[PDB]
RNA sequence: CUGACUGGGGCCUGUAGAGCACUGAUAGGGCUAGGGGGCCCACCAGCCUACCAAACCCUGUCAAACUCCGAAGGGUCCCAG
RNA sequence: CGCCUCCUAAAAGGUAACGGAGGCGCCCAAAGGUCCCCUCAGGCGGGACGGAAAUCCGCCGGAGAGCGCAAGGGUAGAAGG
RNA sequence: UCCCCCGUGCCCAUAGCGGCGUGGAACCACCCGUUCCCAUUCCGAACACGGAAGUGAAACGCGCCAGCGCCGAUGGUACUGGGCGGGCGACCGCCUGGGAGAGUAGGUCGGUGCGGGGGA
C-alpha cells in the first residue's frame, strides 16, 4: 500500500491517544475505521434526463471509484416512481481510497461548505458510526462550477470498528472531524 | 480493482489561498482551492473576523449618563 | 466559490463584479479595489491569481457577508419580535414597518391582491 | 396463618367414589415426594376459606407427619362451582414462590413473591381517579423477592 | 391464447416441415421466433422459423 | 348495544350448546356475580336490558362488570317466505352462554345493594341464575 | 440466523447427497487443505488425505494437487472408485479445483 | 381359505375437547406515536386530559371458513383366529 | 348450469341443500433449461434535497416478505432475487 | 480407552437468546499483501490467489449463570369407542375400556457416530 498523510497520522498520532484516553488491552479493540459509503439519493432522474452518468463521472472524480447504481425497492405512486427505476449511486470506499477521499474532505471540502460552522454532534450512530450529508457537489476540489449541469447533494457513511458513539467520537475528532459542539 | 472504468488516482498537489500545500492523491495532478483548514476561521483557532459584535446593543449605547443628577 | 461564497461574474469589470456578492454595494466595490491597488476596470476573467487572492483577502476580513450577514440582519428582527416593540409586531403580521399607508398599497409587504366580496348596492 | 388440616393416604380408590362420600381428592408433592391423598371437602373448606393460597396448612398425615404445605392449585367444576381437586405443595427450607396479600394502609389483592418458607410473611403494607401504583415502590419486609415485573400496576 | 397471444407453428430451415407448434405474445415478441429444435426429418437440431398456423 | 365492530364472515352455523362454559367461571373483578345455570343464546338486548336495570339500582354509582359479549350474528328470513334461497339476513348478536359461566360482575356497593341489583338483572335473562360472592376459590384461579 | 456461508455450504452438499455417491469432501483453511471420503448412509469416513498429516508444505496449490493425488492412491487401493466432488462452500477454482484434479489424475472417477 | 368380524404391530389423520402462538373478535386496567378537547398560545413552543388512538404489558374471554396443541375412534398394510 | 380454492365434511377417501365465502375462460421468449452467486418484510437509531414511504449506513429481526392473478397447501438448507 | 482441537454426520431448542469467563504451542480464525489465477451491477467486503510479522479484539471452540425461550410430570378434569338410563326440549346422568389441553411440581445454558491433528 501506499503512504498517505491522514493514514500516518492515524497510525502515530491517533492510536496512542485512544489507549491513553481509554486504556485498551488488545491491539485490535481499539476503533479503526471500516469503510467509508458515499450516496447520491438522486431520483431526479427518475423519469427526466432518464440517465445521469453525469453525477456517476463526477462521483468517480472525487472518489477515484465509480459508483454502482441503486434500483427501485418498490413502485411508488406519489414518487411517480416505477419499481426497478434507477434512483440512485452508492460508492464504497475502503483501505488507501477511503482515506485519501477522507483526507481532502477534511482538508479542503468541509472548508469550502457554505457557511460552515462545524459538523453535527449529534449525529452519531448510536453503535459509534457516523453520517453526514452534503447539499452541493461542488464542495470538492476536484469539482468546478464550469463542469456542471445542476447542484447534487449526498450522504456520507463513516463506519468505524467502535461499539459506541464516545470511543467513535474521539476517533473522528483525533483524526480532524471539526465539530460545532 | 476493474480495470477500464476507473479514473487513475495520482500523486497531487492542493494549494490555498493561504499558501497553504497538501500533498495527497487526486485525478488532479494539481488542485488550486480558495480555502482549507489550515486558514478557515471556524478551524484557526476561533479567528472571529469582522464580528466582535456580541453584539454588542444595547446597554453599551451608554453616550451617557448625561441626563442629570 | 471564488469569492467570498460566490461566484462573481467573469466578462464584466470588477467593480461591477464584486456587487453581485451579498454585502457589496458599488461603494465598498471602489473602496476595496482602491485599498488593495486593483484597476476597477478590469474583466473578472483578467485577473492575476494575486490580484484574486488580494482581492479576496481583503473583502472577506474587512466586512461581514453572505451568510453571516444575513443571519446578523435575521437577529435584529428576532430581537424586535421577541421584546417585541410595534416594530417587531409590524414583522410578526408582515405589515410596512416605516409609517406607509395600508389602505392602499403595500403590496410589496403584503404581497398580492387577496380579492374579497365588497358590499351590495340595493336594486 | 397457621392451620391445620387432616389427610389421608390413596391408591386405587375411585375419585368419584371419594367425592360422593364426602371427600376431597388431592395430591401432595414437591422435588422429592409424590403422594395421592384425600381430605375431607367440609374440614377443608373451613380452613381454605381462611387459608387460601396465601397461608400455611399443616397436614396431619395418618402415619404421624405433620408436613408444611401451601395450596398451589384446586380445580373447580364449572357446573356446580365446587372443589373436584387440591394440590398440597409440600414446603422444605428452598425459597418458594407464592401470593401474599395486601393491606392498604385495588387491581392486587396480593402479589407474587419469592420468599423462604421460614420467612413467609403473612402481610404487605400499601401506603394509600385514576391516579395508581406499580408494585416495585412496594414495602418488602426482608427475605422477600418481587416476583412480577416492577412494571407491574397495582 | 387470445388476439394478442397467438398460436404458431415452427418450421425446420433446412427441410422445411413444420414439426413444433407453440404459441407467443407478438406484442412482446413481434419478431418471427427462431428456435433450435431437433427435427424427425433431418434427425438432428436445427433452427426452426415460426410461420403461419 | 354491544356488537363486533367488524368481522371476518357476516354469517356462522348455529353450532351447539353441549357442556360447562368453557371458562369464565370464577369471580374476576367485582364482588358479587351472576352465574348461569343454564345454555342459551344471550342476545345483545338481554344484555344491555341486564345492564341498564343493575345501573339503575346504582343511581350511577358502584362499578359493572360485564363479562359475556355478543359475537354471534343471528339470523333470521324475511316475514312469511318460504324455505330456501340462500341464508336469512342477520338480524342482531348473541353470546352463547353454558352452565357456570359468570356474565355480569359488580363492585363497589354493599351487600343488600348488589344482591337485589343481581337479582333484577336476572329476571332480565332466558335463563335461570345464581348470585355468588368472590372466595379463596376464585381468587386461586 | 445462518450466514451465505452456510446457505452455500448445505446448498451444494443437498444436491451432491441425493446422487447417493460417496462424497469426497475437502475443507481449505488458510493454512491447509483436508479431503475425506464419506458414506452418509453410514456416516463414516472411508479414507482421508491432508497437507497437514503429509507433512507438505510450499505452494498451496501444489500442496492441493497433491493431496489429491494421495487421497487417490489409498482410495483405488480400498476398491473405492466412483465418487461425487464436494466442493462445498468453496468456488470450483484454484486450490479446492487442484485438488479435485489431482484426485482424479490418481484415477478416482468423477 | 383368501371373507365379514376379531388379536397383535406399524404407518396415515386434525374432528371432540381445549387453547390464544397465527388470522380476526374481545372486557377491565397500565404504559404509551396521530390527535379530539383543553387554558393557554403562534414571536417559537409547552402542560394537563374522570375522552375517542397503533404497538407493548397485566387481568379476562370468543371463532365453521383461527390452531402452539390434540384425543377416543377411523383408514390401510402385515402376521394370526 | 363447466372449472379452481376454502368451509360445511362428523381427525383415511368420498359425501347434499336455491348452505357460508371467493376465483377461472388468462398469462410468460423469459415468468422456460442449467450453472454460479445472493436473502426477506418489519422495528429502532443515523443521513442533503427527502415526505409515513425513494436511495445510503448500523443494530435487531425464522420468516410475519416474496413466489404474475382467488384460496389453500408448500417454501429462504428456496420454489424468492 | 482419556483430554484438546479440525472435518463431517445423527437426534432435532433439554441443543436457543442474553449475561459472564476462558483459549493461540497446535489447529482455526482474523491477519500480511493483491504480482499471479479469480473476483466486485462500485468496493480484495465477499469470491480468489501468494504469504506468516501480529492478535485471539471480531469470529469460532470450550466452560459458568435459569432473566427469557424450550422441555415438562404426577394427580384431577374435558372429550370419547362400546354398553345403558333421564328430560317437552335446549340438554343431563351411570357402567366399562381409552383419555387430553391448560396449569402445578420440576428439567435444560446439549447428547452422541465416524475420520484427521495434537497431547498423556
Ligand atoms: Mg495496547
Ligand atoms: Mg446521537
Ligand atoms: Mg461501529
Ligand atoms: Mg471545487
Ligand atoms: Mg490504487
Ligand atoms: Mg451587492
Ligand atoms: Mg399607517
Ligand atoms: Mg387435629
Ligand atoms: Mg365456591
Ligand atoms: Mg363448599
Ligand atoms: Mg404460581
Ligand atoms: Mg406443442
Ligand atoms: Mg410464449
Ligand atoms: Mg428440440
Ligand atoms: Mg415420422
Ligand atoms: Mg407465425
Ligand atoms: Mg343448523
Ligand atoms: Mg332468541
Ligand atoms: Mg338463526
Ligand atoms: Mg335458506
Ligand atoms: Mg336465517
Ligand atoms: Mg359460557
Ligand atoms: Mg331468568
Ligand atoms: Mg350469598
Ligand atoms: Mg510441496
Ligand atoms: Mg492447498
Ligand atoms: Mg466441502
Ligand atoms: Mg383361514
Ligand atoms: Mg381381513
Ligand atoms: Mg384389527
Ligand atoms: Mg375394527
Ligand atoms: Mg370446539
Ligand atoms: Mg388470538
Ligand atoms: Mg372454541
Ligand atoms: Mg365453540
Ligand atoms: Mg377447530
Ligand atoms: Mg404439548
Ligand atoms: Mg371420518
Ligand atoms: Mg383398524
Ligand atoms: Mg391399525
Ligand atoms: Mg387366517
Ligand atoms: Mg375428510
Ligand atoms: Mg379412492
Ligand atoms: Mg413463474
Ligand atoms: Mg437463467
Ligand atoms: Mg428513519
Ligand atoms: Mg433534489
Ligand atoms: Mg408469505
Ligand atoms: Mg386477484
Ligand atoms: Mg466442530
Ligand atoms: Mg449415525
Ligand atoms: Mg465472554
Ligand atoms: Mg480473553
Ligand atoms: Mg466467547
Ligand atoms: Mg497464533
Ligand atoms: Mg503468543
Ligand atoms: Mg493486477
Ligand atoms: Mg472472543
Ligand atoms: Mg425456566
Ligand atoms: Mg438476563
Ligand atoms: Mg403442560
Ligand atoms: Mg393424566
Ligand atoms: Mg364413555
Ligand atoms: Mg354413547
Ligand atoms: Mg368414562
Ligand atoms: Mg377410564
Ligand atoms: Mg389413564
Ligand atoms: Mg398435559
Ligand atoms: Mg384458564
Ligand atoms: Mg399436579
Ligand atoms: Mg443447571
Ligand atoms: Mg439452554
Ligand atoms: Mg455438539
Ligand atoms: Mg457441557
Ligand atoms: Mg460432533
Ligand atoms: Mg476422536
Ligand atoms: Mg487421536
Ligand atoms: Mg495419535
Ligand atoms: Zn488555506
Ligand atoms: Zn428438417
Amino acid at each position: 500500500p501506499l503512504d498517505v498523510a491522514l493514514k500516518r497520522k492515524y497510525y502515530e498520532e491517533v492510536r496512542p491517544e485512544l489507549i491513553r484516553r481509554f486504556g485498551y488491552q488488545n491491539v485490535w479493540e481499539v476503533p479503526r475505521l471500516e469503510k467509508v459509503v458515499i450516496n447520491q439519493g438522486l431520483g431526479e432522474a427518475k423519469e427526466d434526463a432518464r440517465i445521469l452518468e453525469k453525477a456517476a463521472q463526477e462521483l468517480a472524480l472525487i472518489t477515484g471509484q465509480k459508483p454502482a447504481v441503486t434500483r427501485a425497492k418498490k413502485s411508488i405512486s406519489n414518487f411517480k416512481l416505477r419499481k426497478g427505476m434507477p434512483i440512485g449511486l452508492r460508492v464504497t470506499l475502503r483501505r488507501d481510497r477511503m482515506w485519501i477521499f477522507l483526507e481532502k474532505l477534511l482538508n479542503v471540502a468541509l472548508p469550502r461548505i457554505r457557511d460552515f460552522r462545524g459538523l453535527n454532534p449529534n449525529s452519531f450512530d448510536g453503535r459509534g458510526n457516523y453520517n453526514l450529508g452534503l447539499r452541493e457537489q461542488l464542495i470538492f476540489p476536484e469539482i468546478t462550477y464550469d463542469m456542471v449541469d445542476a447542484l447534487r447533494g449526498m450522504d456520507i457513511a463513516v463506519v468505524t470498528t467502535a461499539e459506541t458513539d464516545e470511543e467513535a467520537r474521539a476517533l473522528l475528532e483525533l483524526l480532524g472531524f471539526p465539530f460545532r459542539k | 480493482m476493474k480495470e477500464g472504468i476507473h479514473p487513475k488516482l495520482v500523486p497531487a498537489r492542493i494549494i490555498c489561498g493561504c499558501g497553504n500545500v497538501i500533498e495527497t492523491y487526486s485525478t488532479k495532478p494539481e488542485i488550486y482551492v480558495e480555502v482549507c483548514s489550515k486558514c478557515h476561521p471556524f478551524y484557526t483557532g476561533q479567528q472571529r473576523f469582522v464580528d466582535t459584535e456580541g453584539r454588542v446593543e444595547r446597554f453599551q449605547r451608554r453616550y451617557g449618563d448625561s441626563y442629570r443628577k | 466559490a471564488r469569492i467570498a461564497g460566490v461566484e462573481i461574474p467573469r466578462n464584466k469589470r470588477v467593480d461591477v463584479a464584486l456587487t453581485y456578492i451579498y454585502g457589496i454595494g458599488k461603494a465598498r466595490a471602489k473602496e476595496a479595489l482602491e485599498k488593495t491597488g486593483i484597476n476597477p476596470a478590469t474583466r473578472v476573467k483578467d485577473l492575476t491569481e494575486a490580484e484574486v487572492v488580494r482581492l479576496r483577502e481583503y473583502v472577506e476580513n474587512t466586512w461581514k457577508l453572505e451568510g453571516e450577514l444575513r443571519a446578523e440582519v435575521a437577529a435584529n428582527i428576532k430581537r424586535l419580535m421577541d421584546i417585541g416593540c410595534y416594530r417587531g409586531l409590524r414583522h410578526r403580521r408582515g405589515l410596512p414597518v416605516r409609517g406607509q399607508r395600508t389602505r392602499t398599497n403595500a403590496r410589496t409587504r403584503k404581497g398580492p391582491r387577496k380579492t374579497v366580496a365588497g358590499k351590495k348596492k340595493a336594486p | 396463618m397457621e392451620y391445620r388440616l387432616k389427610a389421608y393416604y390413596r391408591e386405587g380408590e375411585k375419585p368419584s367414589a371419594l367425592r360422593r362420600a364426602g371427600k376431597l381428592p388431592g395430591v401432595m408433592y414437591n422435588r422429592h415426594l409424590n403422594r395421592k391423598v384425600y381430605v375431607d371437602l367440609v374440614e377443608f373448606d373451613k380452613v381454605f376459606r381462611q387459608a387460601s393460597i396465601h397461608h400455611v396448612i399443616v397436614l396431619e398425615l395418618p402415619d404421624g407427619q405433620s408436613l408444611p404445605t401451601l395450596v398451589r392449585q384446586v380445580n373447580l367444576d364449572k357446573r356446580r362451582r365446587r372443589p373436584e381437586h387440591v394440590d398440597f405443595f409440600v414446603l422444605s427450607d428452598e425459597p418458594v414462590e407464592m401470593y401474599v396479600p395486601l393491606r392498604f394502609v385495588e387491581i392486587h389483592r396480593d402479589i407474587l413473591v419469592k420468599v423462604s418458607p421460614r420467612n413467609i410473611p403473612e402481610f404487605i403494607e400499601v401506603d394509600v381517579i385514576g391516579d395508581s401504583l406499580h408494585a416495585s415502590d412496594l414495602k418488602l419486609p426482608p427475605g422477600v423477592e418481587l416476583a412480577v415485573s416492577p412494571e407491574e400496576t397495582i | 391464447a387470445s388476439e394478442v397471444r397467438i398460436k404458431l407453428l415452427l418450421e425446420c430451415t433446412e427441410c422445411k416441415r413444420r414439426n413444433y407448434a407453440t404459441e407467443k405474445n407478438k406484442r412482446n415478441t413481434p419478431n418471427k421466433l427462431e428456435l433450435r429444435k431437433y427435427c424427425p426429418w433431418c434427425r438432428k437440431h436445427t433452427v426452426h422459423r415460426e410461420v403461419k398456423i | 348495544m354491544l356488537m363486533p365492530r367488524r368481522m371476518k364472515y357476516r354469517k356462522q352455523q348455529r353450532g351447539r350448546l353441549k357442556g360447562a362454559t368453557k371458562g369464565g367461571d370464577y369471580v374476576a373483578f367485582g364482588d358479587y356475580g351472576l352465574v348461569a345455570l343454564e345454555p342459551a343464546w344471550i342476545t345483545a338486548q338481554q344484555i344491555e336490558a341486564a345492564r341498564v336495570a343493575m345501573v339503575r339500582h346504582f343511581r350511577r354509582g358502584g362499578k359493572i362488570f360485564i363479562r359475556i359479549f355478543p359475537d354471534k350474528p343471528y339470523t333470521k328470513k324475511p316475514l312469511e317466505v318460504r324455505m330456501g334461497k340462500g341464508k336469512g339476513n342477520v338480524e342482531g348478536y348473541v353470546a352463547v352462554v353454558k352452565p357456570g359461566r359468570v356474565m355480569f360482575e359488580v363492585a363497589g356497593v354493599t351487600e343488600e345493594q348488589a344482591m337485589e341489583a343481581l337479582r333484577i338483572a336476572g329476571h332480565k335473562l332466558p335463563i335461570k341464575t345464581k348470585i355468588v360472592r368472590r372466595d379463596a376459590y376464585d381468587e386461586a384461579q | 440466523r445462518l450466514t451465505a456461508y452456510e446457505r452455500r455450504k448445505f446448498r451444494v452438499r443437498n444436491r451432491i447427497k441425493r446422487t447417493g455417491r460417496l462424497r469426497l469432501s475437502v475443507f481449505r483453511s488458510l493454512k491447509h487443505i483436508y479431503a475425506q471420503i464419506i458414506d452418509d448412509e453410514k456416516g463414516v469416513t472411508l479414507v482421508s488425505a491432508s497437507s497437514l498429516a503429509l507433512k507438505l508444505k510450499g505452494n498451496k496449490t501444489e500442496v492441493a494437487r497433491q493431496v489429491g493425488r494421495a487421497l487417490a492412491e489409498k482410495a483405488l487401493a480400498l476398491g473405492i472408485k466412483q465418487v461425487a466432488f464436494d466442493r462445498g462452500p468453496y468456488k470450483y477454482h484454484g486450490r479446492v479445483k487442484a485438488l479435485a484434479e489431482g484426485a482424479r489424475e490418481g484415477g478416482l472417477e468423477f
